[PDB]
């Protein structure tokens, strides 16, 4: 099958799987994250109270804690099990952007408009350190160790930070614009980065030179954050575009897979952690869930 | 205050006593001179054991207190799925642009 | 000892190039025509598509 689901009322950004690989998560402009099943594909609960439109989900390690990034400063948190709400980390004086969660789901990191790096822990309902900048920040990724953090800013340079030092230790450098999302392999060894010239470029973690840039997926007007994934192996590489196709990549440099059906700009496509199916969203209030036999 | 002392409401308790005895039982009701009520208790003088039930014990009498063990014990949104298709597009290009 | 070589290889290879060619390539068609005429149901490579 593939299965194009509706429910949201306006552009819907991010939808992601569990870790498990037994729900979705969904939700964008509507200011309601929607829970889903995968395999009688129904809905669940109507996460509500965000006051700002949603920009990044993220489910705890355990399947069941789900953390917001609202475009009104706050980060919510949520019992998944029951619906309530159980926080509000106050701090950011503007839009955030993205979010990421560690194995020990104590720890988040947030990025604002305000050109602040931000780490938190589940249990202070403040900030534990704050990284400033210059120029505000889009994208954030953080490794599986707990060590490494990895920012994406506006000059093109994703900056690579550690929780021990607070150093700009590494800058990787040949993308001439704007990052939209970083991703760490499941190995902890190369990232993913959408810059707005296209180049879906990965990089290394520890030598830290390219590895292949990746080229045919346009970013234009609009000005969305657009989303990478790894897949289960670390295999494919599944780039969204404003082309309204998952250009899908073989990572040894070869186009594989290009399929179309939403009828808007995508923004972050995703993949099950075992079973091949590919999450695709896209402002169009519709999901996908396309696969290989 | 007594901030405290409801924390450990309903939780398996080791209190020990002036007399050297040491209870041992939930705890179900507190008091502002630290009487406590115990469910299911036992003694331990001391290789011994004796079972009483529900005891209440002074304030005088109690020495310590210790935790021995922690207490003990929407429906459908909007969204729909359908099936397949996947239309292609004549056009090529951004979503803007045009 | 050379003639029998010769023989086993080319069986071993050569076998495959005519009918499992046509019949792959039948079961690439059958996917696309089972997913009608305007709408990609069937998710194929790029190259194929």
């Amino acid at each position: 099958p593939n299965l194009q689901m509706f429910g949201h009322t306006a552009e819907v950004l991010v939808a992601r799987f569990d870790p498990s690989g037994s729900y979705f998560a969904s939700g964008g402009m509507d200011r309601q994250i929607l829970l889903w099943n995968v395999f009688d594909v129904k809905n669940y609960g109507v996460l509500n109270g965000c006051k700002g439109a949603i920009t990044d989900l993220q489910w705890s390690r355990d399947s069941r804690v789900v953390y917001c990034s609202s475009s009104d400063t706050h980060l919510m948190s949520w019992d998944a099990v029951s619906g309530q709400k159980i926080r509000k980390h106050k701090g950011h004086a503007g839009v955030v952007n993205a979010l990421d969660v560690l194995k020990v789901s104590e720890l988040l990191t947030s990025v604002s408009d305000d050109c602040t790096m931000k780490v938190w822990d589940s249990r202070s309902k403040d900030c534990i350190k704050t990284i400033e900048e210059k120029y505000p920040l889009t994208a954030v990724a953080i490794a599986q160790q707990g060590t490494q953090v990895f920012i994406g800013g506006i000059d093109g340079a994703i900056k690579i930070w550690d929780l021990r030092n607070n150093h700009c230790s590494h800058v990787l450098k040949g993308h001439k614009d704007i990052i939209t999302s970083l991703a760490i392999s499941k190995d902890g060894s190369s990232l993913l980065s959408n810059s707005m010239d296209n180049t879906v470029r990965i990089f290394d973690v520890k030598a830290q030179r390219q590895l292949q840039i990746f080229e045919g997926a346009i970013h234009g007007q609009e000005h969305n954050l657009l989303g990478v994934a790894w897949s289960r192996n670390s295999r494919f590489v599944g780039a969204g575009s404003s082309d309204k196709n998952v250009y899908v990549w073989s990572a040894t440099g070869d186009l594989r897979y290009v399929l179309p059906g939403h009828e808007g700009s995508v923004n972050h496509v995703d993949f099950h952690p075992h079973q091949d199916i590919i999450l695709s969203c896209s402002s169009d209030r519709t999901i996908f869930l396309g696969e290989l036999n | 205050g007594t901030t405290k002392m409801v924390s450990l409401l309903n939780h398996s308790l080791n209190v020990t006593t002036k007399d050297g005895r040491t209870f041992v039982g939930q705890l179900l009701a507190f008091d502002g001179f630290m009487n406590l009520v115990l469910s299911d208790c036992q003694e331990y003088r001391h290789e011994e054991k004796r079972m009483l039930g529900l005891v209440i014990l002074r304030g005088e009498f109690i020495v310590s207190l210790s935790v021995q063990g922690p207490p003990p014990m929407l429906l459908s949104g909007p969204g729909v799925a359908r099936p397949a298709g996947r239309g292609i597009p004549l056009g090529q290009a951004p979503v803007g642009l045009a | 000892e050379n003639s029998q070589s010769p023989n086993i290889q080319p069986l071993l290879h050569t076998e495959n190039l005519a009918p499992a060619v046509v019949d792959n390539v039948k079961d690439d068609l059958i996917v696309s025509k089972g997913g009608n005429s305007r709408e990609l149901a069937r998710n194929v490579p790029v190259n194929e598509m």
